[PDB]
DNA sequence: CGTAAGATCACGCGCGATATCAGAATCCCGGTGCCGAGGCCGCTCAATTGGTCGTAGACAGCTCTAGCACCGCTTAAACGCACGTACGCGCTGTCC
DNA sequence: GCGCGTACGTGCGTTTAAGCGGTGCTAGAGCTGTCTACGACCAATTGAGCGGCCTCGGCACCGGGATTCTGATATCGCGCGTGATCTTACG
């Protein structure tokens, strides 16, 4: 089945939670689409090195620790996950 | 790239500072040289807007 | 006559910018380089060429960081760099805490 | 999840996933932006402002040496 | 010492970086993020001078301080 | 006839763009020296070949487990509107 | 600092797809047994890159001349304000 429009499934009352987690008070209207924007790119940049990976491993499938590779790739270490 | 920049500057032998102009001038080449500092470099030409005289 | 305040360092950026030789004399960066290193070991020796690998990595370095700064103080609608404006960028730029 | 299987998808087709990675991918992106949001305030505060605003993003990932 | 970066110099530098108006609590601030980042780049430098047991700290020191510290140089042997 | 209000022309004053001087900037060009660039010659020292061994890797086949899909169910989450109030933008005075 | 316009919060109302559970199918992941290709190494061979030493010039320097650029000023232009002349209305 096709997808498309995923990324408006970050919906608002999402990314405004983030910001309170990150400290934010007042949320200005523009911010919500230049969010997505930046979540897209970081998504993308991290699914290209995982997926890279992945085919070089010659599996089908994407293991988590194909995305911590790629995440410590990007000077991005993540605990909690194996490596 | 940066023979291409020292015949614009009109130059015989690549020196720094073409090498310089031709990595950070190109998009790809200056992502790929993120973290490098080139000796005798310099920066390149860039006023902003704000700044400029009216 | 006079030129107005403001120009003669938009003719100094476009001179500096289109060179790279560099900024600092040498002699007293070379003492204050010395003076630093004697703070970690007495009775130590450098070759020309580290400090001057150290003066073009320093130049370098304190360039990027005015350009943020710069960056900083236009986006705080001003046209004047001040010390607050370098601890934002250190700040995200993560060196400082 | 939905969005994550669509940029995979157009990296490359007939990708599967196991539920751990989708969730590492989710944990790294949601403190990535949360870094981000706390950079952008500090942004808003050092203008004198109270509300976040796009520009205050793009200034934030240009200094973090984000493209 | 340290104050042998003369004000004019920063002027220059910052210049160079493209800025047009500078304040005067700047100059001592960039002296010293200049003495920080010195100081960490040179005891890295030493460091390695040390595991090397050689009393003159080489360039190929500073490269590989500068490289540790993600701020990787070029034209001194790399 | 004589006075009062309104329209239009003449004349005067205020703000903005654009012709002029003038000192500083910038470029171009004649003539010379140089240290770096470049080529040639020796010499080590490195790259290649005959041929051997265990070793890594490939392949094939047997086992199956989490991956996926769908259905029903439940409900926390998502979206639209009144409004007014703090927030943002813009003008202005001061003097650092 | 002052003033004005307004973006959006709370709250309410309504609407919906997000999680659990329940079943069912199964893809490729994972672990044994076969079989085979190849890289390290020794001898022995051969030849290429590094350095020394010659040679030569692209460019810095000097000096001079020629071409451009802000800062100041003044004129043309436009718009606003006031007095003279013509017009209309009332007395």
């Amino acid at each position: 089945k096709v997808l498309r429009d995923n990324i408006q499934g970050i919906t608002k009352p999402a990314i405004r939670r983030l910001a309170r987690r990150g400290g934010v008070k007042r949320i200005s209207g523009l911010i919500y689409e230049e969010t997505r924007g930046v979540l897209k790119v970081f998504l993308e940049n991290v699914i290209r090195d995982a997926v890279t990976y992945t085919e070089h491993a010659k599996r089908k499938t994407v293991t988590a620790m194909d995305v911590v590779y790629a995440l410590k790739r990007q000077g991005r270490t993540l605990y909690g996950f194996g490596g | 790239l940066a023979g291409n920049a020292a015949r614009d500057n009109k130059k015989t032998r690549i020196i720094p500072r073409h090498l310089q102009l031709a990595v950070r001038n190109d998009e790809e080449l200056n992502k790929l040289l993120g973290r490098v500092t080139i000796a005798q470099g310099g920066v390149l030409p860039n006023i902003q807007s704000v700044l400029l005289p009216k | 006559h006079r030129y107005r305040p403001g120009t003669v360092a938009l003719r100094e950026i476009r001179r500096y910018q289109k060179s790279t030789e560099l900024l600092i004399r040498k002699l007293p960066f070379q003492r204050l380089v010395r003076e630093i290193a004697q703070d970690f070991k007495t009775d130590l020796r450098f070759q020309s060429s580290a400090v001057m690998a150290l003066q073009e990595a320093s130049e370098a370095y304190l360039v990027a960081l005015f350009e943020d700064t710069n960056l900083c103080a236009i986006h705080a609608k001003r046209v004047t760099i001040m010390p607050k404006d370098i601890q934002l960028a250190r700040r995200i730029r993560g060196e400082r805490a």
